[PDB]
């Protein structure tokens, strides 16, 4: 197998620094049961 | 929030064992280059 | 909500060591403890110890305080909630009374007072501790017999005679013929050799429409035997149907 | 063992039955929790009860637990035929380990009888070239699990080479065993026939092969 | 008692994957670099000297670098950083002689 | 033990509930490109008043924890008290109850709307 | 009978008060021309925190319904209980009390400011 250099698309250059990051949204409202009542 | 995977061997895809959370990523200098990656983060242990 | 599997049944001479494994899949390996429990025929069921993969902490029983070491590999993730792992135990200085079955058990909870309670269980690696050597089986095809003349049924099988040590797993047609099979427990002869029998119930009409092959797998001797049970019987009560 | 259960206990179908589990105070039961396991011999157990009175995940609501300061109990209401096995208890806490018990073999009464299905095999032709001979007497589908196997050489009792295995429980809620006779290639061609008796509740059953035929 | 009732919990560790508008941060000596706004940093927010980092033990989350939107928001941001820096600059229309 | 923001994401729901005030303290936090942050710090507070308005129209108002008179249905993954609060995480839980979250949200705001009108009678 | 948003606008004030939670659920709801919506979804939440701040500085805080220790003056259209809650609509009502709304709004926030200082004494 042979390998040759490439590029062109500039979206690759950023990935080499953003491989270890990702984005999430915090959903603080979770329901769950327990033996309480008002 | 933004999650930072903190293990030494990760091909960027799949589950990460040591996940940590951060507010702002590390300094990422926007180096517009081709073929040769320049002034980027160094990998850990074995080359990736 | 997962599955636990253990290494093959091995034979060890007394005074030597043995390392039995237990690999896991279908949950998070680091969230539950791994107990180890053994059951011999002269001492009943007996807990040994547990170990926590995330923390490495161990608790051992005073009887096994001084001759068992427990070791846990690291966690290999598979999904966001499930993983894959491994658990070993190593018992030194074996004795005759150590002959029995050994189990590994996933914990019950993560927090509370019943955290380490053995909930999910494995399959068991029977440990035989004897000075004798390993013997390979002698598989003899059982001639078919008459079970019902008016019902058109019968029963053939294979005779696994003289082997050591336990166990012996008998299959049929590479796991194809699984219904009607009855495998009987072995007998301990005055020479110390086990010998079980296997027999499957099949109708009399099945002759040149299906091939009967019994597979006796005896992993300690590294020998597999495949016999062709002849569908031509000798019972005089079944010859009326052919 | 230091933790003692009831040696045995009986019960009829559709009813209830209780098992005891007690011992000294070093193991039970003040400041000690209790568990319960359904353990069939040869197979792997199933957690029924933990923390004294709480069922395990998926466990049917037909089990229930009750602990005192000196003993703990387990009531299996609505008895099933697949319950006739052995049950063990354990005395644990959050810190220490399990101290198991002696075991309670529960016999479920009020069941239907089962007549044994016996099949005797003659020694194969490959064994007559070795040369040896082994009579294989297999007993199947009998309840309860307690049969006696006596061998006879031409209508005369045999006391040599007799061996019969323990009555073992099957997956269809019946019992099974096996008996073997070790004979020489000469007693095989000298006697007229060999038999295998299986006495069961007074009713003896017997199968006979013929080397002469 | 034995019958269970729902309860609300506000502020739980619960997150799902999503995309939102991301912004910038760039120290304070970088703002002293000045030189008539070099590259991007102008009214951008300065980085506080607190770099907070929290290791989420026991957690395992599946990443994916080849489907990451911080790329598409970084590429297209650098794309528009270019043009905003050339709009009020000298245009060479009469230089095609 | 202040583990930090989302510090108890793998901790059990019982274990995580001690951190409820650590995840909600950092939930609000206090020319172009300068609008990247404006249209995003606006989306940061509508996310807040959307959650707080649910907390308001339920029997909660006051924050962090709060009960309701809605009986929990068994078909919403029938676990036990010791199977949820001692052997599950909030991420793992909202995965089983992601189907029923919208069903449940209605009862809280309606069971509360019955309580207030009955409150005006008894005054 | 979930009539919907403003579903009870012609229903009597007594009849409409069962819908109070249906009008307030949809009160907050979660390059140019793209700013048409920004300057308008900003005006959508200042309208909210203007109303909620009145609900806060009164004896209400918690939502939907809430009493006050202000005696109702007879000169604010002297109807009866069965003439208001069984024979009038909220639109028709706020037409007679549009003159006095500003007068009344003061007493609620002042009668409440007397109650809290007295509350600090008795603690
Ligand atoms: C990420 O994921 C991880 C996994 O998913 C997760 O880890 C899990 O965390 C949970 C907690 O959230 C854990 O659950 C708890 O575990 C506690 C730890 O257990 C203790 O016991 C061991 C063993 O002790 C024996 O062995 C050693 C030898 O190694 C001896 O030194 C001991 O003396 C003892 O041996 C005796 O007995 C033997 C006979 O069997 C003899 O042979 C021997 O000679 C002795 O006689 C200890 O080694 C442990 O030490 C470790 O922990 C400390 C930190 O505390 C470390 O410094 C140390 O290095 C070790 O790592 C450990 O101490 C359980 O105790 C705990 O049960 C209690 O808590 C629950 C609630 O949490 C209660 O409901 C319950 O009632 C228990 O309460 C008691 O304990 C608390 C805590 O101290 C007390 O406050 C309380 O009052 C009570 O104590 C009193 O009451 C008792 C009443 O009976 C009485 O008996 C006591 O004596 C006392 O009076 C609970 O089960 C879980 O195990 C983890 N691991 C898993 C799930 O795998 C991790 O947290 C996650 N992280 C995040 C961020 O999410
Ligand atoms: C080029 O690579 C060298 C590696 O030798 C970088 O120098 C290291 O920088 C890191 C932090 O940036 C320090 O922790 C190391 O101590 C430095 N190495 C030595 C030998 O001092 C250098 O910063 C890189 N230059 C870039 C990326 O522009
Ligand atoms: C649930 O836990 C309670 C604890 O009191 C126990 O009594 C009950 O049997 C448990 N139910 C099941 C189905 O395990
Ligand atoms: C509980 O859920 C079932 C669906 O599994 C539904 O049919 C039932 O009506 C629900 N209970 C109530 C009180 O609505
Ligand atoms: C939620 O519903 C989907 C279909 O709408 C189903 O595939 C999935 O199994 C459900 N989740 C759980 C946890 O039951
Ligand atoms: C009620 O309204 C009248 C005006 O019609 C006013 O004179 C009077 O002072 C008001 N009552 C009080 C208590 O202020
Ligand atoms: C409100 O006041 C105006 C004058 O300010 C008056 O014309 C009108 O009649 C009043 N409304 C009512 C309902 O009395």
């Amino acid at each position: 197998e042979t390998f040759r250099p490439g590029g062109g698309d500039m979206r690759d250059n950023w990935r080499s620094e953003l491989y270890k990051y990702k984005v999430v949204k915090i959903e603080p409202l979770g329901v769950a049961p327990t033996r309480c009542k008002r | 929030a933004i999650l930072k995977c903190k293990d030494k061997k990760f091909n960027g895809t799949g589950p990460c064992p040591s996940v940590s959370t951060v507010q702002c990523t590390h300094g990422i200098k926007p180096v517009v280059s081709t073929q040769l990656l320049l002034n980027g983060s160094l990998a850990e242990e074995e080359v990736m | 909500q997962g599955q636990l599997v253990q290494s093959g049944a091995e034979l060890k001479k007394p005074g030597a060591s043995v390392k039995i494994s237990c690999k896991t899949s279908g949950y998070r390996f680091n969230f539950y403890h791994i107990n180890w429990i053994r059951q011999t025929a002269g001492r009943g069921p007996e807990w040994m110890g547990w170990i926590s993969p995330y923390s490495g902490d161990k608790n051992l029983a005073p009887a096994f305080q001084d001759r068992v070491i427990m070791t846990t590999d690291t966690e290999v993730p598979v999904t966001s909630f499930t993983s894959t792992g491994a658990a070993y135990m190593e018992i030194r200085n074996l004795k005759f009374d150590d002959t029995g079955t050994y189990f590994c058990a996933k914990g019950l909870l993560r927090d509370g007072s019943s955290t380490w309670l053995p909930y999910l269980w494995g399959q068991g690696t029977l440990l035989t501790v004897s000075s004798a050597s390993t013997k390979g089986p002698s598989v003899f095809p059982l001639a078919p017999s008459s079970k019902s003349t008016s019902g058109g049924t019968a029963a053939l099988g294979c005779l696994v005679k003289d082997y050591f040590p336990e166990p012996v797993t008998v299959s049929w047609n590479s796991g194809a013929l699984t219904s009607g099979v009855h495998t009987f427990p072995a007998v301990l002869q005055s020479s110390g050799l086990y010998s079980l029998s296997s027999v499957v119930t099949v109708p009399s009409s099945s002759l040149g429409t299906q091939t009967y092959i019994c597979n006796v797998n005896h992993k300690p001797s590294n020998t597999k035997v495949d016999k062709r049970v002849e569908p031509k019987s000798c019972d005089k009560g079944l010859e009326v149907l052919f | 063992s230091v933790l003692t259960q009831s040696a045995s206990v009986s019960g009829s179908l559709g009813q209830s039955v209780t098992i005891s589990c007690t011992g000294p105070n070093s193991v039970c039961c003040s400041h000690k929790s209790i568990s319960w396991y359904q353990w069939p011999p040869g197979r792997a157990p199933t957690l029924i009860i933990y923390e004294d009175n709480e069922r395990a995940p998926g466990i049917s609501p037909r089990f229930s637990g009750y602990k005192s300061y000196w003993s703990a109990y387990l009531t299996i209401s609505d008895l099933r035929p697949e319950d006739e096995t052995t049950y063990y208890c354990c005395s644990y806490t959050h810190n220490s380990g399990c101290v198991f018990g002696t075991g309670t073999k529960v016999s479920v009464l009020g069941q239907s009888k089962a007549n044994p299905s016996v099949t005797l095999f003659p020694p194969s032709s490959e064994e007559l070239q070795a040369n040896k001979a082994t009579l294989v007497c297999l007993i199947s589908d009998f309840y309860p699990g307690a049969v006696t196997v006596a061998w006879k050489a031409d209508s005369s009792p045999v006391k040599a080479g007799v061996e019969t295995t323990t009555p073992s429980k099957q997956s269809n809620n019946k019992y099974a065993a096996s008996s073997y006779l070790s004979l020489t290639p000469e007693q095989w061609k000298s006697h007229r026939s060999y038999s295998c008796q299986v006495t069961h509740e007074g009713s003896t059953v017997e199968k006979t092969v013929a080397p002469t035929e | 008692a034995e019958n269970l009732w729902v309860t609300v919990y506000y502020g739980v560790p619960v997150w799902k994957d999503a995309e939102t508008t991301l912004f910038c941060a760039s120290d304070a000596k970088a703002y002293e670099t000045e030189k008539h706004n070099v590259w991007a940093t102008h009214a951008c927010v300065p980085t506080d000297p607190n770099p907070q980092e929290i290791h989420l033990e026991n957690v395992t989350e599946e990443f994916n670098m080849w489907k990451n939107n911080m790329v598409e928001q970084m590429h297209t941001d650098i794309i528009s950083l270019w043009d905003q820096s050339l709009k009020p600059c000298v245009k060479l229309t009469p230089l095609c002689v | 033990v202040f583990l930090g923001f989302l510090g108890a994401a793998g901790s059990t729901m019982g274990a995580a509930s001690m951190t409820l005030t650590v995840q909600a303290r950092n939930l609000l936090s206090g020319t172009v490109w300068g609008i990247k942050q404006l249209q995003a710090r606006v989306l940061a507070v509508e996310r807040y008043l959307r959650d707080q308005q649910l907390l308001g129209i339920w029997g909660c108002s006051g924050k962090l924890i709060c009960c309701t008179n809605v009986p929990w249905n068994s078909s919403w993954s029938n676990r036990n008290l010791s199977e949820i609060w001692d052997n599950m995480t909030w991420l793992q839980w909202d995965k089983e109850i992601s189907n029923y979250t919208q069903i449940i949200y209605g009862l809280l705001e309606e069971s509360q709307n019955q309580q207030e009108k009955n409150e005006q009678d008894l005054l």
